[PDB]
């Protein structure tokens, strides 16, 4: 009654036979914006089942030298499905997410993955330059990787200059290949403003990192992917206009 | 008695302690009622 779960959102559903509970970030569920907190006067749109549903990215393959990957949300979804279209025609976006990560292997494999959810996840230039002129900055394709994800140059300091060991403050879970093959976190809408622009601003990144490296003795399966499936719980859109991809 | 011909503001005040609220409004399809047209 624990390790077996099913998640049904929209026309999509996810089953897992090996799971460690579910994390509900900061003890809240996603929700629609209350009349008292709202500011913009126009009426938001609420597609429900056409937007809220599980989208599945490509799989990141899992090696011994892998340093770990990250994504940005909503950014990964801005080009996909009806969710990507609404976010282009509207200036004001709000919602939560349900994040699900699939990695499996066999009882002769081993490793662990740290899966975290980082609100306002800021990447950082890498260089010794102390002058804001000559100092390096990351590129747009790095800051906002898209569907293809990005990779860590320094996974230990999380590329932001902050130790990985304290990442356990964020809502997280581990994939420990002897214990569970999935990690699921349900993120509420977090932001200092009720609505925002899905295009200019990403609420939070996702992070998958090998704290303990993958090991398998020869003859077993070398190819392990990491798949990601994310659903936008409770979506709203406002400020309808023409289409802007960026 | 002998000679008879010998014998305000529309705007008012209201306290406003905060900016105005906004009530919900749906569409309208009908004639005769036209909030947009003004004459300055």
């Amino acid at each position: 009654s624990d390790r077996v779960a099913q998640l049904t959102v929209g026309n999509s559903s996810i089953t897992t036979q090996e799971a460690a509970n579910i994390v509900l970030a900061y003890g809240e569920w996603p929700e629609y914006c209350p009349d008292t907190d709202a500011t913009a006067v126009d009426k938001p749109t609420r597609p429900d089942v056409s937007v809220n549903r599980f989208y599945t990215l490509d799989s990141k393959m899992w090696q011994e030298n892998s340093t770990g990957w990250y994504w940005k949300f909503p950014d990964v979804l801005n080009k996909t499905g009806v969710f990507g279209q609404n976010a282009q025609f509207h200036y004001l976006y709000r919602s939560g997410f349900c994040l699900h990560v699939q990695c499996n292997a066999s009882k002769f494999h081993q490793g662990a993955l740290l899966v975290a959810v980082i609100p306002e996840f800021v990447i950082a230039g890498r260089g010794s330059n102390t002058k804001p002129n000559e100092a390096p900055h990351p590129g747009f394709t790095t800051t906002f990787p898209g569907t293809t994800g990005a990779t860590f140059h320094d996974p230990y300091v999380l590329d932001s200059g902050v130790p990985l060991s304290q990442a356990l403050i964020y809502p997280h879970q581990w994939i420990n290949l002897r214990t569970n093959n999935c990690a699921t976190v349900i993120v509420p809408y977090i932001n200092a403003v009720p609505f925002d622009s899905a295009i200019n601003h990403s609420n939070f990144g996702l992070i998958v990192i090998p704290v303990s490296p993958l090991k398998y003795s020869s003859g077993a399966t070398t190819a392990i992917p990491i798949t990601i499936t994310i659903a936008p719980l409770n979506s709203e859109f406002g400020g309808l206009r023409q289409a802007v991809s960026q | 008695d002998p000679v008879e011909d010998i014998i305000r503001a529309i705007s008012s005040a209201t306290n406003v302690e905060s900016a105005a609220n906004t009530t919900p409004s749906s569409h309208r399809l009908e004639t005769g009622r036209v909030p947009a047209l003004q004459a300055a």
